[PDB]
RNA sequence: CCCGUCGCUCCUACCGAUUGAAUGAUCCGGUGAAAUGUUCGGAUCGCGGUCGCGAGAAGUCCAUUGAACCUUAUCAUUUAGAGGAAGGAGAAGUCGUAACAAGGUUUCCGUAGGUGAACCUGCGGAAGGAUCAUUG
RNA sequence: UCCGCCGGCACCUUAUGAGAAAUCAAAGUUUUUGGGUUCCGGGGGGAGUAUGGUCGCAAGGCUGAAACUUAAAGGAAUUGAC
RNA sequence: GCGGUAAUUCCAGCUCCAAUAGCGUAAUUUAAGUUGUUGCAGUUAAAAAGCUCGUAGUUGGACUUUGUGUUACUUUGAAGAAAUUAGAGUGCUCAAAGCAAGCCUACGCUCUGUAUACAUUAGCAUGGGAUAACAUUAUAGGAU
RNA sequence: UACCUGGUUGAUCCUGCCAGUAGUCAUAUGCUUGUCUCAAAGAUUAAGCCAUGCAUGUGUAAGUAUGAACAAAUAGACUGUGAAACUGCGAAUGGCUCAUUAAAUCAGUUAUAGUUUGUUUGAUGGUUACUCGGAUAACCGUAGUAAUUCUAGAGCUAAUACGUGCACCCCGAAAGGGAUGCAUUUAUUAGAUAGCGAUGAUUCAUGAUAACUCGACGGAUCGCACGGCCGCCGGCGACGCAUCAUUCAAAUUUCUGCCCUAUCAACUUUCGAUGGUAGGAUAGUGGCCUACCAUGGUGGUGACGGGUGACGGAGAAUUAGGGUUCGAUUCCGGAGAGGGAGCCUGAGAAACGGCUACCACAUCCAAGGAAGGCAGCAGGCGCGCAAAUUACCCAAUCCUGACACGGGGAGGUAGUGACAAUAAAUAACAAUACCGGG
RNA sequence: AUGACUCUCUUAAGGUAGCCAAAUGCCUCGUCAUCUAAUUAGUGACGCGCAUGAAUGGAUUAACGAGAUUCCCACUGUCCC
């Protein structure tokens, strides 16, 4: 017996039934280029989470209100997403969760946000900045742009100590040019 | 097999003790002793897993070697030994003595006791019966044997055992109305009024028991254990005192700690 | 070896068991003792499971027997089997198994009654012989046999497993049985 | 548009004399290792008073368990076979023209006989007919 | 001769029905799917053939494959051509 | 289906498309309501036995209180390995995971946490008695 | 995501299949491959065959030291450490594999009032002895053989080795005598009632009595500490024997449940098939076996037989629902160690990193013999479509021994690794030129 | 290679169903297979068959045979001698 055999695993998306629907793929493109995302895996990936978190709201909404595993899932359902800005305060029903869509998903990622707030020029100048270690959530540095920020975290987003933009010395690119021009 | 087992793997072990299954292959497997080995709780796991003692399998041994545990009032140096329900431990160095309860989620519970309440424990009357040359004894639950009991004393009551005398100090009849606690399945834990007695013929015998808060809930006659007479227990009982919260509640009171704390 | 699994017997509905697993120690069987009347008394001593001791007879000649109606218990030789309900042949053998009928020496049985009533079949020990003299009662079937100096009794024990020959004196109906059965 | 024989090539399967062959399993029978129990045996050793007591090997006797080998028999799987014979496939073979029109003898079903071949004929049946119709 | 009732062989009109349609007063009451029950089918061939069993005097009946081959075969209806 | 001298289909160049650190090719699920219990077909498309009888099997009209005969069924409960599945808590930087951690800055604390549901059929135990099965009934061996 | 599209015609609506589409903790193979985390890996065909190395040994203050051993000291039995060897214990767990096996294994659920159980834990063991006897290892020294943890003879000496041994009833001239611990075997007797225990239920627990046995039983053991009474008394431990209960378990066992096949309809019973009686054997129940007796037992509600490229389950894939398929493999249960069979030791094995025999393979030999079992780890050959290093370590997990310390190819670590899974680079921005829109 | 088919002479009719180197085939120890170390033998096939063939009965056939024949096992002084 080997115990690294007992360490789970899943998958996180699936293949479109359909590969090759014009629809289907003028739409996703549309997302792809407007999140800036890597490919059709990045989004695949957000539509399959999506799916579960519905399916888990479904199958609550088929029983009684009044079950306790109704009320208590259901509770913990919403909690989850309003803890990460997908619903609002307004909108603490299970209904509400099946009126989820992939953009909602898409503007909690980090890229988005870091774009929208004001400290990317564009959704894809977001993405070198995060992979290139020049962002932080609190205290943490964030190299990954699929991470799903919290509204309690949103405020808190802020470049790295360590990077030539929050405070950090100046990179390679800029620290040779001035010893080139020291040297002169 | 050809014999006895001697190991135990992890993920086989039971699930109260709360083993990591990541953390090996193999689970301490328990000596022979008083209690089972699905109903115990090894000195390793104590003294590693839930004190912090010890940070090793090693370093408990070296701990048990130096006489510094006993359970029961005696000395214990097998790391694998089965301490069960309502041992008490004693730690003379660091001034610590506990008690094995369980607690409302079934598992078992280091309770701290005071000094003077650490000098007994309470038992479960197995049966009662002649041994050789007609000298009537009991047996109990935790594998000890009494011998010259009081006559009242019968299957399935409580006895209130002194550490240092080793002598029966007092007994509970099992009997409707009286305060237990349940040792064994679902139910785990919880602490109650025994209400009702349900006996059938050539099977289990079912008791009905309810809690403080009107909850009723059913076992069967051997995971039931009397703790006092009347409603008051012989024995200090943990925080929640045997009150099972549904998820809800428990749910209700992580979400106030978390505004308040 | 000799074996008491079931799995060489046939079903209940008579179809055949295919083997499935070797033979187990913990099922085996042994030879028997064959315990015979002899002056040449053997018992061998056998080691079981758990290290526990059978005493096997191979022969024997004095057993313990009990008269049941008075009560008294003396060790006497065995002369001869008689009878034996399991297998005739056993008879023509002289092999001592339980529930066989055989005749013992009445010697020892006579010292005791004349000593206890007094009879043949101090002022203070004559008082109390004549008391119990006054309920005194022999089955007339019983005595006849007694100036024959034998007693037809029957073995209780097993010589194969315990080693040793006790039995019973026939009387009443029991013996009336028996006795029919050897009138020939 | 289309049916079958015959002729040519290839592929798959079937039948087939060879008391076919090989392989595996099982039953009965024969022989039978080893072990165990039993019987006899008493090399040898020890302990008492040149006789006793105790232990005891080789070997032997009977029985039990029973591997293994060797027959006949049965079953299973695979496989050779002169020759006989079926089906299918293979741009553009020979002979007719049976099925499709009333297909030029309406077609078809069951059964029986016959002919190079499709097919033909007898008897009863069906319309899936080429008639839903004669109180004329 | 007239009116009506039950039962039977059928026919005629009709769709509110059904169906791929022809057509069907059942072949209707079927995705708004469930009265009961028996038999039986699963692309076209190979094939009702081989083999085994069973019945028969025989003719044959009943039971009944596989290898292999093939992208159609087939049902109803439409327009042409014949 | 393309190729028989003007190839969108072959061999190439160019361009373009799909997925993308992956992608192509050679048992099984889905598609399959083409195995149909849910839920398919049998006039002509593959498919009603030539006809009737007949045992097992399967299926069986209505009626008994509304205003210690035996079972099925239903309700609730007890028992019931873990792991896996669902699921609560938790910012391993995210994630697949893991079962951790958190709190303040003392010689420490939160008794820190390590929930809960599901688990055919058979078996065990309460409540219900409509529907349904079997058994039973008039020389009452009846009840009292 | 409760989905369909191409193909029969000149065209149409159908039936119907072929083809396409997607997944697989699903294998192989092709081409390609930068980074992080995670991670399967000689199951499928051959449970085929195996060179070499390793995978099980074990020492406490507390069984046995005179190494002609070491260290430190200086008329004493020994009493610092300790190799070797005897004794004790373990090696029946773990690991590996899926060949046989179709009410069998196995699953849930029962029973043991039908049994055994080293150990742990608790309790319980009567009113020459100031300490017995004979051996043997290490050691020592004569050796044999081509040869092996192959082997013979002699001289010594220990024990917690081995063998020994202090250790109420009856008779009765009420003296005296017999029996009188525990266990073993049989018989008689009590175990009420509604002094006298328990169960749904036991002539049950257990008591008394008469005897019985040629009873591995009832301490000829060890460490530490020294005291209290005037030679006596005495502490805390270790190890060991026996009994009951307990724990760790096994064995057998109740009910229900398993794939295809009828071109398998009858099967079982001389030689056990179904049941009865009495025995034998077994830890114990039982045709488990023997003698005798009876003629039963199963079956279209599928017996019996056959097939399985069949170990069972927890589970896996796919799933609107129902369902279909898979389940060699790390958890549980079973089974096997080239094929059978037999057996010793032991609490526990029908053991195979134990033995014996046969058979099948195969190693060494000085040819007289001797030694063999990788479906443990790694590795090799073969087989194949198909699968890695003859590496390091007991640090973690836990197991085992006399044991806090030794050992552990169990297990972990690293190497190989596009089985599978996760995250995620291969550029961003600005100014020009060029090209659009508002 | 063979000749379904066609042409041609011709008979009262042109040997059909079957069967065969047969106790019937000259050629002939026919050809192929099988049995053997080796077979003019045996058996199973093939057939333009000197000169097979249907109550001058054809083709089969269980049982039977002091009938003819080949092979195998057992057995043996038949033989080695
Ligand atoms: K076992
Ligand atoms: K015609
Ligand atoms: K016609
Ligand atoms: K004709
Ligand atoms: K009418
Ligand atoms: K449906
Ligand atoms: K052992
Ligand atoms: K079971
Ligand atoms: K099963
Ligand atoms: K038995
Ligand atoms: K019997
Ligand atoms: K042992
Ligand atoms: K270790
Ligand atoms: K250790
Ligand atoms: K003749
Ligand atoms: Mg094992
Ligand atoms: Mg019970
Ligand atoms: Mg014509
Ligand atoms: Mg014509
Ligand atoms: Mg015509
Ligand atoms: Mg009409
Ligand atoms: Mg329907
Ligand atoms: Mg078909
Ligand atoms: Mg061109
Ligand atoms: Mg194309
Ligand atoms: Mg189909
Ligand atoms: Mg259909
Ligand atoms: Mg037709
Ligand atoms: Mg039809
Ligand atoms: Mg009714
Ligand atoms: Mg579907
Ligand atoms: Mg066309
Ligand atoms: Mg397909
Ligand atoms: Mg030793
Ligand atoms: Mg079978
Ligand atoms: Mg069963
Ligand atoms: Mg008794
Ligand atoms: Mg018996
Ligand atoms: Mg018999
Ligand atoms: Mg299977
Ligand atoms: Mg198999
Ligand atoms: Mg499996
Ligand atoms: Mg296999
Ligand atoms: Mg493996
Ligand atoms: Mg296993
Ligand atoms: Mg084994
Ligand atoms: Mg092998
Ligand atoms: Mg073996
Ligand atoms: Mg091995
Ligand atoms: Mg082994
Ligand atoms: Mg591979
Ligand atoms: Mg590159
Ligand atoms: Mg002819
Ligand atoms: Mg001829
Ligand atoms: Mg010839
Ligand atoms: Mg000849
Ligand atoms: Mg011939
Ligand atoms: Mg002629
Ligand atoms: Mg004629
Ligand atoms: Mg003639
Ligand atoms: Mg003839
Ligand atoms: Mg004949
Ligand atoms: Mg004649």
């Amino acid at each position: 017996v080997h115990v690294s055999f007992y360490r789970n695993y899943g998958k996180t998306f699936k293949k479109p039934r359909r590969p090759y629907e014009k629809e289907r793929l003028d739409a996703e493109l549309k997302l792809v280029g407007e999140y800036g995302l890597r490919c059709k895996r990045e989004l695949w990936r957000v539509q399959y989470a999506l799916s579960r978190i519905r399916n888990a709201a479904r199958m609550l909404l088929t029983l009684d209100e009044k079950d306790p595993r109704r009320i208590f899932e259901g509770e913990a359902l919403l909690r989850r997403m309003n803890r990460y800005g997908l619903l609002d305060e307004s909108q603490n029903k299970l209904d509400y969760v099946l009126a989820l869509t992939v953009e909602n998903f898409l503007e909690r990622r980090l890229q988005t946000l870091v774009f929208k707030t004001g400290m990317a020029k564009s959704i894809h100048h977001a993405r070198v900045l995060i992979r290139q270690r020049h962002i932080r959530v609190g205290r943490q540095v964030v190299n990954v742009a699929s991470f799903m920020v919290r509204v309690d975290s949103q405020k808190h987003i802020d470049f790295s100590l360590t990077s030539p933009f929050g405070g950090g010395r100046p990179g390679r690119v800029k620290r040779k040019n001035q010893k080139s021009a020291a040297k002169k | 097999a050809r014999g006895l087992k001697k190991h135990l793997k992890r993920l086989n072990a039971p699930k109260h003790w709360m083993l990591d299954k990541l953390g090996g292959a193999f689970a301490p497997k328990p000596s022979s002793g008083p209690h089972k080995s699905r109903e115990c709780l090894p000195l390793v796991i104590i003294l590693r897993n839930r004190l912090k003692y010890a940070l090793t399998y090693r370093e408990v041994i070296s701990i048990l070697m130096q006489r510094q545990v006993m359970v029961d009032g005696k000395v214990r140096t097998d790391k694998t030994y089965p301490a069960g329900f309502m041992d008490v431990v004693t730690i003379p160095k660091t001034n610590e003595s506990f008690r094995l309860l369980y607690d409302t989620k079934g598992r078992f519970r280091l309770h701290s006791l005071r000094d003077e309440e650490a000098k007994f424990k309470l038992c479960k009357v197995r049966s009662v019966q002649f041994g050789q040359k007609g000298i009537p004894y009991l047996n109990t639950y935790d594998g000890r044997t009494i011998r010259y009991p009081d006559p009242l004393i019968k299957a399935n009551d409580t006895i209130k055992l002194d550490l240092d005398s080793n002598k029966i100090v007092d007994f509970i009849k099992f009997d409707v109305g009286n305060v237990v606690m349940v040792t064994g399945g679902r139910n785990r834990g919880r602490v109650g009024i025994l209400k009702n007695r349900e006996k059938h013929k050539g099977s289990f015998e079912t008791v009905h028991i309810q809690d403080s808060q009107g909850h009723e809930f059913a076992t069967r006659l051997g995971n039931v254990f009397t703790l006092g007479k009347g409603s008051k227990p012989w024995v200090s009982l943990p925080k929640g005192k045997g009150i099972k919260l549904s998820i809800i509640e428990e749910a209700r009171k992580r979400m106030a700690a978390q505004s308040a704390t | 070896g000799i074996s008491r699994d079931s799995m060489h017997k046939r079903r209940a509905t008579g179809g055949k068991k295919k083997s499935w697993r070797k033979k187990r120690k913990y099922e085996l069987g042994r030879q028997p003792a064959n315990t015979k009347i002899s002056s040449n008394k053997t018992v061998r001593r056998i080691r079981v499971r758990g290290g526990n001791v059978k005493w096997r007879a191979l022969r024997l000649d004095t057993g313990n027997f009990s008269w049941g109606s008075e009560a008294v218990t003396r060790k006497t030789r065995i002369l001869d089997v008689v009878y034996n309900a399991s297998n005739n042949e056993l008879v023509r053998t002289q092999t001592l198994v339980k529930s066989a009928i055989v005749q013992v020496d009445a010697a020892p049985f006579k010292q005791w009654y004349l000593q206890h009533y007094g009879i043949d079949i101090s002022n203070h020990v004559v008082r109390k012989i004549e008391n119990r003299q006054a309920d005194r009662k022999l089955d007339s079937h019983l005595e006849e046999q007694f100036a024959s100096g034998r007693l037809l009794a029957c073995i209780s024990s097993r010589p194969g497993q315990c080693g040793r020959a006790d039995g019973y004196i026939l009387e009443g109906k029991e013996l009336e049985f028996y006795m029919k059965k050897l009138q020939k």
